[PDB]
């Protein structure tokens, strides 16, 4: 789901790194973003940003 | 050795020259329906924030 949720940004954004063997999404750059709104279209990640 | 009316006819002939029908295929289109409009694979963004 952290794929999912660096695909409804723009690119840079969300900065998916791998602390475990898990995958962890974080924000590296709120800056590039551009407002796209397209997490509110994924229904259940419009809860966690 | 005039001509006198003769017996009637007991039949008439209709003759009329006729082709037949073939197996009906219905092939409608060359390249049928209407094909629908779709995405460029890939695309891309052709556009970035400032900063």
């Amino acid at each position: 789901a952290a794929e999912e949720l660096s695909r409804c940004f723009s690119p840079g954004v969300i900065e998916v790194q791998e602390v475990q063997g898990k995958k962890v999404a974080r924000v590296a750059n709120p800056r590039l973003d551009t407002f796209s709104r397209e997490i509110f279209r994924n229904e259940k990640l419009k809860k966690v940003v | 050795g005039g001509l006198t009316c003769a017996s009637a006819p007991q039949g008439t002939l209709r003759i009329l020259e006729g082709p037949q029908q073939s197996l009906s295929g219905s092939p409608l289109q060359p390249i049928p329906a209407s094909p629908p409009p779709q995405i460029p694979p890939g695309l891309r963004p052709r556009f970035c924030a400032f900063g």
